[PDB]
Order: structure tokens, then C-alpha cells, then sequence
């Protein structure tokens, strides 16, 4: 029978004014025989009709997937309102109801520290610019890098890790050619979190 | 397409709409520009042994615990539907085909097994292997050859022998082609006396 | 019905001679009614009889059953498959779970210790950082030390897949700023199959 | 025994032990060498009118116990039977009349029409017993093996754990031997 999965918005989208956050609802293993899938969306038990259902997508022979995407208001999400997705189908005994809301708990402001390469790494053609973000709660966060106003894109960020004080921390690691580091270019580590002013801070990192 | 003798379109399982042939008619609407209906053949599939979700089509009857021979009955089957089905346009189709004819007559696994899988496997009596008489194949062939549309064009349709000849060469040799042919007919020569029967080419 | 989870050995245990690595197999949600749980263990599809099943544990009216197979360091590191097979009356068919070490050219970790940020030095506790990058497979172990004694107030990130197919992580030891400024030496120990004796140490002191 | 369809063993009254079925299990231990459990049937008796000591046998009924009872070995039993079914429903004379010899009386010694209420409850009980569920692919997957085991041990799930004789498996049709482990006493 059909299953339902309800995914929350990307944390950057909830926190940034330039972006529009979305709750997404996926129905998998839909039969070819009874294909009509009706979605109903609720925000604190209040029906909303502004959702946008994408058409079916054959996964394998005679089995489809159906996604519905509800745009959310930044404030509603951040105030921890419940988003309920209700799915109906002929091959269901009763409709399926899945709910998600934002992680509750006293927010704690992230502390952002940029760390330069190790002397030992400077023997290599590419060096590692590091950004430490610690002491934040909840674990919803987004980290990006930049340089001269342009996005730097060759980076990887660790998942949040629970620290011993109940808060979270992570590391992001931008990799750059040593040449660019030594020439004295400035790099920026952008952190986005609900407990920051305007959900945003930037720390810089250049050669001393 | 210009070099093909036949296109064999596999249409196993339901193809949408009340009569479950939406995709067939929509597809034919395009196919007809490239081939003649006399080249077009639609297929159903028999029930294969140990088939899981992804290969369960229900083109033949399901197991019945009181009638072992239900798999050999073609009544109310997609197989019979395809034998009966014809294009709206162009002409009568070439015929039908079956997948896994070696399984002719074996009943389908019940609807209750519709979502069984390779891991989660729920086997059934009908997953066993059996000798076949090709009973369904012969019923479906006989059905089509006994269909009156495939009756040949006679003088009761087109009296003039000279006109009858040319229409046959251009539209087809069956009564049911006349109704459906929807392209050009070029009539030539001094042998044609009268044009009676030409009214039957309703879609020309 | 009952579920099965098969956990690999702790990477330090596979890599250190002082330690004995173990594959562990856990069966959860066993019913009171049909409680008999038989385990079968296989190493490259070859049955082994040296496993050790611990008795049931009420985790209501539902038990948990753990079976622990000791492994040879070499077998694990050569990437042999460990299969755990579970039987039960409330199972339709037995459950089979397999784990092995990730196959692939091993790659030696590069260990870099990073001192606190200038900005963190305004705080009563500071973060000593250890970056380990370019290692494969992802089985690794990181510890801290100072003056021969273990430092224990640290957290390490899970391995993260880098863009070049290797792994990296960060370990973050937290110390009172006083201890950092007084010029004590700290060590970041890394244990991995691609290191000589599966071991290196990088130092970190005030500069 | 070789020519019998059924042996009907009358086990009216207590048969010894805490559960009052010692004599049944001990007897079955011998009976099983001569017949299949599918041929074995145990009986209780209803209360006959004007019965004296020597014919006083007496939920919490030996009738239900016999319906429920099964052999340890061989397989599930054939069923149960009653004596004097014409007395189905009529209650027993109390224990206090335990020695009321021919040289007493009670309301229950009078004759009455019966609806066979007890008989139908005992039949329904047995047909609702899950041990008599048939062997399916959940027990023995391989159809070829399932066939042969059914022919030899019985057609019920509860036969598998009990069958304690020989099983001869033959032919090139058997692929795997899964489910054969359930014949614990083979
Ligand atoms: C999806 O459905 C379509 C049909 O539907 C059509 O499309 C859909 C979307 C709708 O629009 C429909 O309306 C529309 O009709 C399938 O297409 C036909 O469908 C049937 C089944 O429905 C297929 O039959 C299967 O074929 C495989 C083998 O298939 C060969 O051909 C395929 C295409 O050409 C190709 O994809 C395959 O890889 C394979 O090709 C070959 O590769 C080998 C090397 O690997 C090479 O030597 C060959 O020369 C080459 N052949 C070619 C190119 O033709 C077959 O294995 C299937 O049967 C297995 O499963 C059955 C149960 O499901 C079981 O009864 C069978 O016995 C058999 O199973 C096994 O038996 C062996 C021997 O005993 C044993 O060793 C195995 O362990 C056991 N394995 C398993 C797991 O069961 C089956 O017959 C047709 O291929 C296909 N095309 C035609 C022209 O009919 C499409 O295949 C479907 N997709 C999937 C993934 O199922
Ligand atoms: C002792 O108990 C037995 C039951 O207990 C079993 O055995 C003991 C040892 C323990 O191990 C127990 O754990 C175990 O359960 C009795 O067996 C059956 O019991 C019932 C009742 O208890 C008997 O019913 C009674 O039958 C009387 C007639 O008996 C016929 O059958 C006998 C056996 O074949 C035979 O010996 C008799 O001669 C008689 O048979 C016929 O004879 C005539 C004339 O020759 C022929 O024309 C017929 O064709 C013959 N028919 C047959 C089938 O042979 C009834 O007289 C008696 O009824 C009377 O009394 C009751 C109250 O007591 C009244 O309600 C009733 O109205 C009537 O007046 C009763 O129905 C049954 O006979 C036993 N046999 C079977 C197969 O069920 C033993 O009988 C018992 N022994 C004694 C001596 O009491």
C-alpha cells in the first residue's frame, strides 16, 4: 500500500528573506490501477489550499510517486506551527496523516570562529580553511563560504554534533589553492541560524 | 518504420480510461503517420511464475478455487479486449500477441498478492509449472478470424470489379478497413464504369 | 515481528593489538510468547561456532537478545563478510544481515592540529582542534592526550565524505584557557589502517 | 488396528494426575504404535437418568478438556465423542449423591428435550482450534517437499511438532529442505 513521507524546509530557506521555504509531502508506491491521490494541508489544524501538487513519476513498472509542495511563511515555521499533510487514495483503508513542526527548545546563539591552515598543510597544493560554529541550539543551521563577494563552492560541512553542554557544534572546511591563500585574499564564513541577529553572521579569514 | 513488416506494441496491464485503452488509441493516433494499421500488433502478457510487483499485469483471469480451468477462459480478459480492439483510423490492426505463451492457460495470482516482492515472497499454486494446451491462444486466434470486420470486400460492397480492385490495393482487403481508412485514394483508368461503394469510405 | 541490527567492531579494536574486536548482533522486539532466538554466524559464508549469546533483557513484555562474535583483526581488515542469521517462531523466514569493511584502496590520513581562534581567547574555555583528512576507509579513531595523561573533554565529528572520494573529520578538545596559555603540550592521536602501526600523533602547544 | 477407521476410547470420569489425563497419555503411548493419531478419538459421558455409583462420571468441563487435549506424539487427534448425546445439556447430579446406589432422586433425573447445545459448542471449539490449520507455504515453502510431508505426517500444522516416525523424501523435484526442521520429533 502507499506510504507517506513529510520533509521540513531547508533551514536556510526558513531563515533567509531571499528564499521561500517549503514543506514537501511524498506518496510512494502508488498503483497504476487506482492513481488519484488527493492531498489536504493543515496549519495548526486550519486547512490551506495554496499547495502545489506535481504530477506522478513512474519509479518502476506500474508504480508511481506523487509529491505535493506547500509554501510556508517564515514566521509560521519559526513560531513552531504544526504542518499536517493528509493523503487520500482508493488503495488506502483510511487516509494517512503526517505532521511536522520546528524543533522545540531554548535557542542558543552560535559562536563562529575561523581557523587558518596548519603550517604543515602549507607544503601542499591545496590548503584547508576551517570554520568552527559552536554552542548553538537547535541544530538547524546553514554554513556557506565566500570571497570577494563571490560564493566559494568547494567546501564540506560536518553534520551538527552534540557537545557536552547540550548545545551543538560543527566544522566547515573550505579547500582553496595555496596560491590564493598566500596572496592574501579574504575568505568569509557565513552562518545562518535562528538565534543570530537577522539569522546571519559572517567571519573573515585571511593570511596574517 | 518504412522498413518494418510489423510493429509489436506491448500493452500489458491497464492503459487508462474507462475501457483501459486510452494509451493505445492515443499512441495509434501517432503510429498511423509512420505505419499502416495492417502492420500494427498489440500484446498482452500471461502470468509468469514467481512474478513480483512490477510484472503483475492481470491480462488473464485470476485463480478461482472452484474452477481450475478459469485461466483458460478468455471471457472478460484484457486478452479478449485486445483481440476485439481496432484502431479508429487507418484500418483494422494486424493482430495481437502474447508474452510467455508457454504459460497459456495458467490463472493469474489473486489480487491479494498484488504487492508481493522478491524478498517478501508469498508463493501460490499458480506459481507452479504446468504443461499447456495453448487453449487461450487458439480461442483468441479463432475469435479474430471469426470477426466479421475481417470479412473481405465483395461485390455487395463495391460492385464494379475494376474499382473494387483499386480500393483493395490502397485501403485494405477487409470490410472494416473502409470505415477507418483516412488517407488518399487515387482512382485511375478506363475500366471503371461506376463509382458505387465509394460512399463506404466514410473517413477518406 | 523481531528486527535485527548488526554493528561492526569499534575501529580502535580492529587496529590495536591490545584490543579484541567484536561484531555484535542485536535482536529487538522479541515476544514473551515465542522467545527462543537462534543465531547463526558466517564468515565469507562459512559457519563459525565461537559466538557468545548473552541472555534476554526486558527493554512492555518485550525482550532483546544480543550475540557477540569475536573477530580476528586480519579477517576484518582483509574485508571479510560477517553474516548474522536470526531465527524465531514469530518470523516467517530467518533474517540475514551482513557487514564488512568498505572495500577500496586505503588512503593515509593527514593530521593537522589547529590552535584556538584569536577571537575565542576572550573566553574561559578554548577549542583545540584536530583535522584529519584524506583517509579511506572511514573507519578511524581519535583521542587526545597531554603530558602522557588522557584528555577526555572532547568530541569528534563523524567522518564526512570529501569531494575527492576520501573522508575527513574534526575533533575538538576543550580546555581551560589557563592551561593553553601556560604552554602545555596537547596531542591528537589518530588510529587508522593506512598509518604505520595504525597510529600517529600530532602535537599542539602555544605559539 | 490396521483395518479400523477409528478407535473410540471411552475416558469417562477422571483419568488420574493433576490434569486428570494420565491414563489417556499413557494409553496413547501404546496406541500410537498401532494407529495414527488421526484415527484416535476420546469420549466423555453426559449424565444418564437414575444413574447409580458405577455410572457417575461428571467451562471447567472434562468435555472441554477432551476437545482441547491432543497427543504429545504422532499428531493431532481425530476428535471427541459423547455418550448419551440425548442427554446433552442436562446437568449432573451433585457430588453429594456420589454413592446413591440402587438401594435417592433429583430434578435432573427427569427427561427433557435437548437442543444439543453442548455438542455444538464442543464442535465449534475444535474447528476454531488453530492447530488444525493446514500446512501452507509459510511452513514448508517448497511445493514438492510440502506434498510429501503432508502425505506422510498429516495435513495440519500441529502434526509437524508431534510426528515421531519415518519420513522418506524422494525425487528430483525437491530444491530445498526448508520447513523440515519443524518435524522436531522425527
Ligand atoms: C517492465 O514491463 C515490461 C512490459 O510492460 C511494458 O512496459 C510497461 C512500462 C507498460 O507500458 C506495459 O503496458 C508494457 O507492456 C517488460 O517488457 C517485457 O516484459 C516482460 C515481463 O513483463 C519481460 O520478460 C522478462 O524478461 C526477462 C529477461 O528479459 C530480457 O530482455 C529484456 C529486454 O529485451 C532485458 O531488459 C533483460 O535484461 C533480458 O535481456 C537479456 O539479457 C541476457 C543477459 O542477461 C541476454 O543473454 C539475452 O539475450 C537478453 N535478451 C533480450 C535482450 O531479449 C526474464 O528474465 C523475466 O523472467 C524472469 O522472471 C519471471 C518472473 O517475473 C520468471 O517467471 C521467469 O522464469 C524469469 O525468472 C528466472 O528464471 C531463471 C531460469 O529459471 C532463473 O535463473 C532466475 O533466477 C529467475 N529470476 C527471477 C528473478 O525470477 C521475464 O520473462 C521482457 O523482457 C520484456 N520485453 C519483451 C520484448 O517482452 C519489462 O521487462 C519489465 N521490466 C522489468 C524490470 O521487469
Ligand atoms: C462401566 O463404565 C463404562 C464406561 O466407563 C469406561 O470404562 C470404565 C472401566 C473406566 O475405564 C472409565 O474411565 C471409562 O469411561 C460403561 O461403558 C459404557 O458406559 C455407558 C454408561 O456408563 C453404558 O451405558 C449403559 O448401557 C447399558 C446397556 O449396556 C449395553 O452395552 C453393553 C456393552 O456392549 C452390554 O454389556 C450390555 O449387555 C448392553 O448391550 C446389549 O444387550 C442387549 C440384550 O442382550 C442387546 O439387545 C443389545 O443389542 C446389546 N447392545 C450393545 C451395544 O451391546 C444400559 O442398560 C444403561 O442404561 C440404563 O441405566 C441408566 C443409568 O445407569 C439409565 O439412564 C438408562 O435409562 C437405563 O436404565 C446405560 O445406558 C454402555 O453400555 C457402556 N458401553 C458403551 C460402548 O458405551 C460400562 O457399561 C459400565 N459397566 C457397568 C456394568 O455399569
Amino acid at each position: 500500500g502507499p506510504s507517506v513521507f513529510l520533509f521540513p524546509p531547508k533551514p536556510k530557506d526558513t531563515l533567509m528573506i531571499s528564499r521561500t521555504p517549503e514543506v514537501t509531502c511524498v506518496v510512494v508506491d502508488v498503483s497504476h490501477e487506482d492513481p488519484e491521490v488527493k492531498f489536504n494541508w493543515y496549519v495548526d489544524g486550519v486547512e490551506v489550499h495554496n499547495a502545489k501538487t506535481k504530477p506522478r513519476e513512474e519509479q518502476y513498472n506500474s508504480t508511481y510517486r506523487v509529491v505535493s509542495v506547500l509554501t510556508v511563511l517564515h514566521q509560521d515555521w519559526l513560531n513552531g506551527k504544526e504542518y499536517k499533510c493528509k493523503v487520500s487514495n482508493k488503495a488506502l483503508p483510511a487516509p494517512i496523516e503526517k505532521t511536522i513542526s520546528k524543533a522545540k527548545g531554548q535557542p542558543r546563539e552560535p559562536q563562529v570562529y575561523t581557523l587558518p591552515p596548519s603550517r604543515e598543510e602549507m607544503t601542499k597544493n591545496q590548503v584547508s580553511l576551517t570554520c568552527l560554529v559552536k554552542g548553538f541550539y537547535p541544530s538547524d543551521i546553514a554554513v556557506e563560504w565566500a570571497s570577494n563577494g563571490q560564493p566559494e563552492n568547494n567546501y564540506k560541512t560536518t553534520p551538527p554534533v552534540l557537545d557536552s553542554d547540550g548545545s551543538f557544534f560543527l566544522y566547515s572546511k573550505l579547500t582553496v589553492d595555496k596560491s590564493r591563500w598566500q596572496q592574501g585574499n579574504v575568505f568569509s564564513c557565513s552562518v545562518m541560524h535562528e538565534a543570530l541577529h537577522n539569522h546571519y553572521t559572517q567571519k573573515s579569514l585571511s593570511l596574517s | 518504420a518504412e522498413d518494418l513488416d510489423y510493429l509489436l506494441r506491448q500493452y500489458y496491464g491497464s492503459q487508462g480510461g474507462e475501457a483501459e485503452v486510452d494509451t493505445i488509441n492515443s499512441d495509434w493516433n501517432q503510429y498511423q503517420n509512420y505505419i499502416d494499421a495492417s502492420q500494427f500488433m498489440i500484446g498482452f502478457s500471461f502470468f509468469e511464475e514467481s512474478a513480483s510487483k512490477g510484472n503483475l499485469w492481470f491480462d488473464v483471469n485470476e485463480y478461482d478455487p472452484n474452477n481450475p480451468e478459469k485461466g483458460k477462459d478468455i471471457e472478460g480478459t484484457r486478452a479478449k479486449k485486445y483481440a476485439e480492439w481496432q484502431p479508429s483510423t487507418g484500418g483494422l490492426k494486424a493482430g495481437i500477441f502474447s508474452y510467455a505463451i508457454d504459460r497459456d492457460g495458467v490463472a493469474h495470482v489473486p489480487s491479494t498478492y498484488k504487492n508481493r516482492t522478491s524478498t517478501n515472497l508469498q508463493r501460490h499454486e499458480v506459481d507452479n509449472i504446468s504443461h499447456t494446451d495453448y487453449t487461450v491462444s487458439r480461442k483468441l486466434k479463432t475469435l479474430m478470424t471469426e470477426d466479421k470486420r475481417y470479412d473481405v470486400i465483395d461485390q455487395k460492397d463495391i460492385p464494379d470489379p475494376a474499382l473494387r480492385e483499386q480500393i483493395i490495393q490502397q485501403v485494405g482487403q477487409y470490410k472494416g478497413d473502409l470505415e477507418r481508412y483516412n488517407k488518399t485514394l487515387v482512382l485511375t483508368g478506363d475500366k471503371i464504369q461506376n463509382l458505387k461503394g465509394l460512399e463506404k469510405l466514410s473517413k477518406l
